């Protein structure tokens, strides 16, 4: 009591196991005169180091000192700190050259968007463009196209500015998007094609000593499958945005894990407020 | 990770950075001068000549503090730990079991000391091409403390300045490579211990102990500051002849009392480090004895045999100096008892009441009983001294 | 004499006599298998006193046991005597093949390829080399380029997920240009009569180790190289239940051997095992 | 951030490269008086400490109105374009080539180092090619409130999409019939890229390896913009901002008439 | 048992009269042993490795080295040595009906191993021969190269279609050219053989405890050691062939240390 | 005596400068009872580190304890332990395409041999083609011409193997070699090519002394000038093989080298045998 | 027997009144040292290199700094500083059949070195020249270069053909062109002159285990320092040309302890 910690995380066992709250950068035993204060009543476990899979651990979340831009929704130890970005596109043209192989060029103007709370650092997203059932072709980002320091809940060019041009399927920009010539007398009479993302990619800043963070080596590719998982999805619409969270759940089946359990009542509630 | 190494290297000042190489090329007397540098005059400390060095180095480690515990593995000689003898030679394969118990055996319930300089690995210890001693050690480090990564020529080595007391918990016996080991799992107690910063002393002392001086009443005040002032010279001497059982007398009996009320009113708030310059008569010792001598060897080892590990007794009350500084009075003493204190033992601040009844002394009750952990060696001038680290076992 | 924990002749944090008898983990240690732990529900482990990682896998015996290398291994990995083994494999689909207007280079490629993965642990990516079988002959072998990678795939998942189109497969570079060329004898070929088959041959991938500051990397780790020694000491098990297949790996012992120490078991409990 | 809890709270001044507290007989002297924040480091967001900023320690290209530990180091460089200039030759993709004649500028506080703006170029509303700047078109060492080519200079000239120099910008063909009685292109910039120096104990910057691209998001979100025309040359700066909804975050409060002074001045 | 001047944790005795591991601890060789089956050992007491491979003499015997590697290596005198070929079949040309470079080639080869330790990157050299005069010699490309090839095992396991090679360049494009003398030649008399010319590749070495690393070591450099002190030894078995290197002692020098072996020994101990 | 050692090759002056001998890898004076058992006797210089200048010590060099695969005639500190590697020619095969420039393509069979004492791990040699006292090409060999483990007395393509082809000038092979158009109505009369080769670079394995030898990063190319600015050549023939050796010398000119000088008739035996 | 400022591990007393290398360590020189067949030197006090070259002078008295440097580089106040140089040959250019880039150019260069030191790799930037117009610079390619290029000696090594410079790109394609109204210009009467500019080539130094490391220095750098604060001295006896750089004092300031020479103090110093 007070004076062990076997996972190793600053918070002692009967704390991570009555409630607790951060009062100057150290944990104080919960108590019930501080809610009308202000202040709140986390609970987390306390046999691992970080009990949501996301890459900052118990304490530093808690402490609210990862990082200045996550939203103030991922500080409860027990909601994951995950950004979703989609891509949406438009405007898609063609360009002709007058050959029955490489009879057109296409190009496609394009806009990532996010919901979530954290935010990416260096965005790859790889798409498809897909027509009537034949995948016309897949294309990974290339450096004209990546975008660095997209934030939650907005756009890459922000708005005010125009799409994104994607033309080119090549590790270096060359070698303009061919076609057939049968795929152009299909897309003529009406038909058009679509655009489908399937996964992306991206760092993820930490902070250091003097602040002096670092966003080149960690990458959001690994704490992916561990999330998802373990996790369980909650979303809501709102006819203006699109919130999206994870919520963490304890798995009964092994009598050994120990992580406390929520109610859906109480897990929407503690995941937007 | 040369990238942190190479990164933490240029934060530094050219005093900083001319001594950390330097730091490659005299390690071992760095080291050994680090151990014992407190206990001579005031005069040499601030008048030696690698004292930049030490400094630069100390304000060096300081600036990068960890955030969480963090785990450290390095070999240790079997010495430190009260073992005299050998487990096995450098040329063996296996360790015997007699030689197992012994060790498991003569390290029960002890707290060891450590307070030098330190190299330190933190993988595990594979093909490093160096692993001299039988017996590893696999430390724990709590949060907020040194470290401070050298980019040598080809390993990356952390400095750490272990200035803490460990204490050893479980012992198993491993492989490595075809031969042997003994692997030994410890961690880190708290000890608040000031080694020369004496104002910083003071402070300590007034803000903890004036707030006391109303927990008593007028008539024990003044008896107690009567003893604290001269009576000693004869009450203690009194306590020595065994008077309450062979020759009885209560007024120094109730002087006594007031004495012991007085001290069990408050306790120490933290574990405390104290320094006691002794001598030759509380050890069965004069000035005459051949045993006195501390040049030659086979005194040493006689010592060594004979109290090392034994219990001590004390009849008479204890006041103690804080600051492990030699001060002018004990210039003829050879012996430093180096006491470790638990928050709840007796005793006060005599330094708290402003008029001279002692520099920065502390009490401790009469009658108690002290349990030894380890001896050791270290020379001045012509003639070597004998620090004794002992335990205080309530 | 030799008291349980004074004999480990090996570092895995797990003492002699309970890795010979058998054991449970339980607040991050070891403890001996009494029979009252049943109704909790626990499982009684053994294992091999003399190695380091009684299976094989890139985990050891009180990493798998205790539950602390990753999330999304399947609960059929704890058991040390069961190797934490991935089986990835790819499907075709929809070819397509598009002339110019030659007798070489007369026609261009395009296949729809899909991963999917069996077995225990994920991988973190995925470049199968396939090649395209033409009735007896090898058209081309290839090796997937920078944009057919995928990258976090799970255990019982595809890569494009179920529900969206499949990977196109195009061209044959390593910087992508230079589109699949095919002949003119195997355009005639396969237009009249035949068709093209897919294979695959073997997959690269990677696995997420813990580092020593919490912050899982998983960027020079691979499994190209415990496949070797997965393959050689084990058996293999194949389950299928026309719906979805499942793969295992059982480690069984050498009886010719007097040093490998290694626990066993018959068939009606290896089953049992490493499945449930 | 080596100062302690009552100066960085009441009021505190450096002097001598150390702090102290702050009297009121130096305004005729010509001090100033700072505040921060008593549990962090850096409490506006920018890569600088207190200590630093406060002192003056850190650079000498960066604004005298960037040391008050409130008001950010921000650098906020734009493009602007002109003389478009067009080649035909002689087919229906790839009909002619393009070429801009672009120049930078930057408005803010701090430098830039290594700047390698990304700009699209747009046409009757439609997005014709998005371009990064190869290594041809990227300036170094762009001041606080300068150009790239500087004034008196002819501007620079971008020509190519390629990550080497090939693959000269194409064209569509209605495109050409478009841009050539009517309308005409419009690029637009959408993000910049480039590095910070830091100091040392010693006197040597060095700015290989850092990135002002992840500190951006930190200082836009917690932090208020301010702007200033002057028919001359614009100004914009950053102000810290608390949220009075958290009892954690001791930032001070300041208000819009004193922002006006300690950011401008 | 007393001293040890070759630092590989076995004392000069042991290492000399005969002994064996036991519990990863050295241990005299008694005659109540091959009841149970244990095996007996014997080495070089100046030598850290005494046969070339990379591996020591008490990692080879304790079993510690790896797992796929036969049985029969782990004996210190029987080396560990991975010998893989290429074989070839089904050339098909194709012309584009120019006076040179007037058509192309396509083969179908496959990789096989026969010996002891496993490669883990394998990128064999090929040349192509033509009546007594080669054409092009091509090092396989990041398509062709195999990995993780298990000994006993040719590269596509058996039961898949055989591995094509076409390309020439680092990065595959320019496709291998013929000239027309040649193409007019294959058709009317004669054919292609290929035959290969070397073969790199890697090794697995462990670290601390459990992890291997494959990244950095290499068989190339072990090979002229290996080969310059042994003796080669193969067998046919007209199923599958077998082929291990034994190591023998220079009688020349009086200072090298080693045992010797009767060709009647040697057998009984390499293979089996 | 046995006092000291000015150099580090700890083996001491006396010894160093009067005979000594290795037994189980300690040094040892030399008596005469044991020429007949079996041994030789070497003289060694009390000042450098190296002797003859090959980048093996004295004392690795001395007890036979820096690889298996150099000769037995170089364990003496006096000879150098050196390749010397040339390129052999044939069968030049040319392709006449169908221009005055760019004619025809050419194309060689080469093989490789390596006389002396010591392998090489990379052979990559610089080879150029002259013609009627003019020079068409000079190219250096690429990823599918480089050989592995050259051992001394052998070829890259072994005894029993076609010769290896040599076609492609560029870094990257591709660019066939071209030849003017002038050439090849010059050669087509009767005239041929000559091959020579020029430069040889190639690295050498040395042990880490923690097992695993290295090879990567150490290369000949720099200890070439130095073994042959001090030492001198000799030469063998046999009509069915030929030998090269280098031999250290001193310069009798200096009193600051001390290394012991020999004969003719001593250093040919001790060099060959 | 006083304490060495510099800190070259040579006293004042010996740096400032001549001394003498014996045994490696320094000793008081003499007057009949000279019989014995030694040498005398005298060097700055308060720079650890006097020369500007990147040895020391300890290093450069005691000839443990190489051994393939021509003797006289051990007089601590002379330079070791190598001048390479290119010589052209059969200049041969060649038709193709455009108004523009109408043939090729191929010429054959061969370097050499005079001078002390050599250069572990060379790299030479030449530019053509044509009738007062420089035609195409070109820096040499991975197959132009060469190394360990010993000081007299030239790159192909007497009695082999010279070397062929003909392409331009960096990887080797792009052959040089020419263009039309130059070609009428040159197979009429005149030329093409030729004229190097610059070379850059590391140089070898010793290493903390034993070997000689010869990567990561450059001559390109130390050319500055010492071809700013000395004189030239040249000699040419018509079998070999001679190039030296020695040093010397600049009288003016009044911090500069360098010892001061005469010319014909200094020619015997340098050639002896
Ligand atoms: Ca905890
Ligand atoms: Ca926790
Ligand atoms: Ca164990
Ligand atoms: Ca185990
Ligand atoms: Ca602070
Ligand atoms: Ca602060
Ligand atoms: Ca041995
Ligand atoms: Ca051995
Ligand atoms: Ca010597
Ligand atoms: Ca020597
Ligand atoms: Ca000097
Ligand atoms: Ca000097």
């Amino acid at each position: 009591d007070e004076d062990l910690d076997t996972d190793n995380d600053n918070i002692p066992d009967s704390y991570e196991r009555n409630g607790y709250t951060i009062k100057d950068l150290i944990a104080v035993k919960w108590e019930d005169s501080f809610a009308e204060q202000g202040y709140k009543k986390y609970v987390s476990n306390y046999l691992e180091s970080n009990t949501a899979g996301d890459p900052y651990t118990d304490y530093e979340k808690a402490s609210g000192s990862f990082d200045k831009a996550i939203k103030t929704e991922a500080r409860d130890p027990l909601v994951a700190a995950y950004p979703i970005v989609g891509v949406g596109m438009e405007k898609l043209i063609i360009s002709t050259n007058e050959n029955k192989g490489e009879s057109a060029y296409i190009n496609a103007n394009v806009r990532y968007y996010n919901t979530g709370t954290a935010p990416m650092y260096k965005v790859t997203p790889t798409t498809n463009l897909v027509l009537d059932g034949d995948t016309l072709s897949t294309i990974k980002a290339q450096e004209n196209q990546i975008g660095n320091n997209l934030s939650p809940g907005d756009t890459y060019p922000k708005k005010g500015l125009s799409p994104l041009a994607l033309n080119t399927m090549d590790q270096f920009s060359s070698r303009l998007i061919p076609i057939n010539y049968d795929q152009l007398k299909k897309l003529d009479a009406g038909k058009q094609i679509k655009l489908e993302t399937t996964q992306v990619s991206g760092n993820f800043g930490t902070k250091n000593s003097s602040g002096q963070i670092v966003t080149e080596g960690n990458s959001w590719s690994d704490y992916i499958s561990q999330i998802d998982s373990i996790s369980a999805s909650i979303i809501l619409d709102t006819e203006n945005e699109s919130y999206e969270r994870r919520v963490t759940a304890k798995n009964l089946q092994d009598p050994e894990d120990k992580t406390p359990e929520l109610t859906i009542g109480e897990a929407i509630e503690k995941a937007f407020g | 990770e040369r990238k942190e190494a190479e990164r933490i290297e240029q934060k530094l000042e050219r005093s900083e950075k001319e001594a950390l190489e330097s730091y490659k090329k005299d390690s071992v007397e760095i080291s050994k001068y680090s151990q014992t540098r407190n206990y001579f005059y005031d005069y040499q400390i601030e008048a030696n000549s690698r004292e930049k060095e030490y400094k630069e180095l100390r304000n060096a480690i300081s600036k990068n503090k960890i955030d969480k515990p963090m785990y450290v593995y390095y070999f240790e000689s079997p010495e430190k730990f009260a073992f005299n003898k050998v487990i096995r030679t450098e040329n063996q394969n296996e360790i015997s079991l007699e030689k197992f118990n012994e060790f498991k055996e003569t390290i029960q319930n002890k707290l060891f000391k450590q307070d030098g300089f330190k190299d330190i690995s933190l993988y595990e210890p594979g093909k490093g091409d160096e692993k001299p001693t039988p017996l590893l050690m696999h430390l724990k480090l709590p949060r907020n403390t040194g470290m401070l990564p050298y980019t040598n020529t080809n390993n990356v080595s952390t400095l750490i300045e272990q200035g803490y007391s460990i204490k050893i918990d479980k012992i198993v016996r491993i492989v490595i490579d075809g031969k042997h080991y003994i692997k030994a799992e410890a961690s880190v107690v708290s000890s608040l211990d000031f080694k020369d910063d004496v104002s910083k002393g003071d402070s300590w002392g007034k803000a903890n102990y004036n707030d006391w001086s109303n927990k008593l009443t007028p008539n024990e005040l003044a008896d107690v500051n009567d003893y604290m002032r001269g009576g000693y010279t004869a009450i203690n001497n009194y306590l020595i002849s065994n008077g309450p059982v062979n020759n009885p007398n209560p007024e120094l009996d109730s002087k006594i009392t007031n004495i012991e009320n007085a001290l069990k009113r408050e306790p120490i708030p933290t574990n405390l480090t104290v320094y006691r310059r002794s001598g030759p008569q509380e050890f069965g010792l004069t000035l005459t004895s051949p045993e006195y001598d501390f040049n030659k060897l086979e005194n040493i080892d006689a010592f060594k045999s004979k109290w090392e590990g034994q219990a001590l007794s004390y009849p008479n009350f204890i006041s103690t100096s804080i600051g492990s500084v030699n001060m002018s009075a004990f210039a003829k003493r050879k012996i430093v008892l180096r006491i470790t204190i638990p928050k709840g033992s007796p005793g006060a601040y005599l330094s708290a009441i402003p008029g001279y009844a002692g520099e920065y002394e502390v009490l401790l009750n009469h009658g108690s009983k002290f349990k030894i952990n380890k001896i050791d060696s270290y020379k001045d001038g012509t003639i070597t001294k004998l620090i004794v680290d002992a335990t205080l076992i309530p």
